[PDB]
């Protein structure tokens, strides 16, 4: 879960 | 607005290297991750990288990991991604990609894709075609474009002044493993003693550029 | 495991409505996906993102007819009065950290568009391919509908099969379909008999195109 705010920081 | 423009694709033998580039405009690249897309023939979108607007954190599909590496050019707007070691399955149109996310807002959360660009992995050499004339109150004529490999192939009348009428037909793949398509305009019979008609065919993979002009 | 699942396929009247589904897999009920459409043989076309409380973020120049929603695990997109050019694969996408995830794709299919009968050009070996040794017959079937057809070639009156390669219909940009079919002779072959002809068969119809040498 979790979706993070961009998935290659 | 946006734009990815990509270039570099091409036919490549079994373990060997291509690099494919992405020029991005439109936008401040350096403020935005970048990733590679990747479709095999008859397949299904697959992702392939992806990496951080800085250029200090790179991700990749488990399929491609340690055989390619993306990296960026932050003043040039390049987004590169460099392959070693390729394989059969390899194979596949690339594509490069900007994905938002979220914490965006409006028309910044807008994902946008470059146009694509082929990657062939294969032992078979490339070809270049031989072009055929298809001679001659309206007459068709076009152009045969036989006997290639691989894709793709672009064809256009008289420089790109020609473009109503003109039908370029997905090409054949025959048992040989070659290509052929072609490429047909229907003009006015009248014309055709005064008005020239040239196709101009380009296989990139050969270095292949030919202008044929088809006459009655 | 973060997974996006799409039905393969989908068909709908043209001109009625169709909605496509995004499942989302336990545990990420919460997540925004987008939606991504790609025409056969083109690149994909960004449409809009969907996240839990409906939304959209709609890539430019998108129809009013698009529209997404949510409920739950699952994400849709529902197109309205639907066009021959809405037929195409429907990809939902999402990420997770440092990951990307699409779906398989729905391939949507837009049915009862009008039929029409093919049109056939048949083009004879160039004499430059014949000062090659070599003969091709080129039989170009365009603007038909539906995509099913069937080839048939002649030397004179005799059925030919050897030397026969056509391509399977596929849909061009004036929505219907277009094929071609080439039959390979020797250019002795091509010289020794008065006629071949191109035959071409769609919805019992037969239309036949002759070249001679």
């Amino acid at each position: 879960p979790l979706q993070p705010q961009q998935p290659f920081p | 607005e946006v734009q990815l423009l990509e270039s570099g694709g091409g036919l490549v033998q079994p373990g060997g290297s291509l690099r494919l580039s992405c020029a991005a405009s439109g936008f401040t690249f350096s403020t935005y991750a970048m990733s590679w897309v990747r479709q095999a023939p008859g397949k299904g979108l697959e992702w392939v990288s992806g990496i951080s607007g800085s250029g200090g954190s790179t991700y990749y599909a488990d399929s491609v990991k340690g055989r390619f590496t993306t990296s960026r050019d932050n003043s040039k707007n390049t987004l590169y991604l460099q392959m070693n070691s390729l394989r059969a399955e390899d194979t596949a149109v690339y594509y490069c990609a900007k994905f938002s996310g979220k914490d965006c807002s409006g028309t910044s959360c807008r994902d946008y894709w470059g146009q694509g660009t082929l990657v062939t992995v294969s032992s078979a050499s490339t070809k270049g075609p031989s072009v055929f004339p298809l001679a001659p109150g309206t007459a068709a004529l076009g152009c045969l474009v036989k006997d290639y490999f691989p894709e793709p192939v672009t064809v256009s009348w008289n420089s790109g002044a020609l473009t109503s009428g003109v039908h370029t037909f997905p090409a054949v793949l025959q048992s040989s493993g070659l290509y052929s398509l072609s490429s047909v305009v229907t003009v006015p019979s009248s014309s055709l003693g005064t008005q020239t008609y040239i196709c101009n065919v380009n296989h990139k993979p050969s270095n292949t550029k030919v202008d044929k002009k088809v006459e009655p | 495991q973060l997974v996006l699942t799409q039905s393969p396929s989908a068909s709908a009247s043209l001109g009625a409505s169709v909605r496509l589904t995004c499942t989302l897999s336990s545990g990420h009920s919460s997540y925004v996906i987008a939606w991504h459409q790609q025409q056969s043989e083109k690149g994909p076309r960004y449409l809009m993102k969907v996240n839990s409380d409906g939304s959209h973020s709609k890539g430019d120049g998108i129809p009013d007819r698009f529209s997404g929603s949510s409920s739950g695990a699952e994400r849709y997109l529902t197109i309205s009065s639907l066009q021959s050019e809405d037929e195409a694969d429907y990809y939902c996408q999402t990420w997770g950290a440092g990951i990307l995830v699409f779906g398989g794709g729905t391939k949507l299919t837009v049915l009862s568009q009008p039929k029409a009968a093919p049109s056939v050009t048949l083009f004879p070996p160039s004499s430059e391919e014949l000062q090659a040794n070599k003969a091709t017959l080129v039989c170009l079937i365009s603007d038909f509908y539906p995509g099913a057809v069937t080839v048939a070639w002649k030397a004179d009156s005799s059925p030919v099969k050897a030397g026969v390669e056509t391509t399977t219909p596929s849909k061009q940009s004036n929505n219907k379909y277009a094929a071609s079919s080439y039959l390979s002779l020797t250019p002795e072959q091509w010289k020794s008999h008065r006629s071949y002809s191109c035959q071409v068969t769609h919805e019992g119809s037969t239309v036949e195109k002759t070249v001679a040498p």
